């Protein structure tokens, strides 16, 4: 009905529906980081996304 | 004592580098720290999954 990997979670499921494979991937995460040259010289900032 | 056996030593030191080449190569456990490494950072990831 479904599998497994290393981590234990789930990767791949069977849709109880149809007979066709899917797949679970989690999308687009992770923690913003940020660059600036301080409040004493400037203002301006550069988000980042890692 | 330098140029007295200059292509003396010069076949000495490829002699060594071949040996050295030919050795690296020679067994999958001369890199034993690197994969120490490697295979615990993998453990630990592992087992915090
Ligand atoms: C569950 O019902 C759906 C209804 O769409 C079935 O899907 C159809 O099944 C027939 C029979 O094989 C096919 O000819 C159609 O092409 C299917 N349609 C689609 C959109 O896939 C499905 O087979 C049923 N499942 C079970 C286990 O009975
Ligand atoms: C000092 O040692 C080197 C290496 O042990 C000798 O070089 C070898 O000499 C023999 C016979 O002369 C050759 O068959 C080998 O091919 C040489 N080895 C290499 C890597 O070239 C050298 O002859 C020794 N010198 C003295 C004065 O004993």
């Amino acid at each position: 009905q479904f599998g497994r990997d290393i981590a234990d979670t789930t990767d791949a499921v069977r849709d109880p529906q149809t007979l066709e494979i899917l797949d679970i991937t989690p999308c687009s995460f992770g923690g913003v980081s940020v660059i600036t040259p301080g409040t004493n010289t400037s203002n301006q900032v550069a988000v980042l996304y890692q | 004592v330098l140029y007295e056996n200059q292509k003396l030593i010069a076949n000495q030191f490829n002699s060594a580098i071949g040996k050295i080449q030919d050795s690296l190569s020679s067994t999958p456990s001369a890199l034993g720290k690197l994969q120490d490494v490697v295979n615990h950072n993998a453990q630990a990831l592992n087992t915090l999954v």
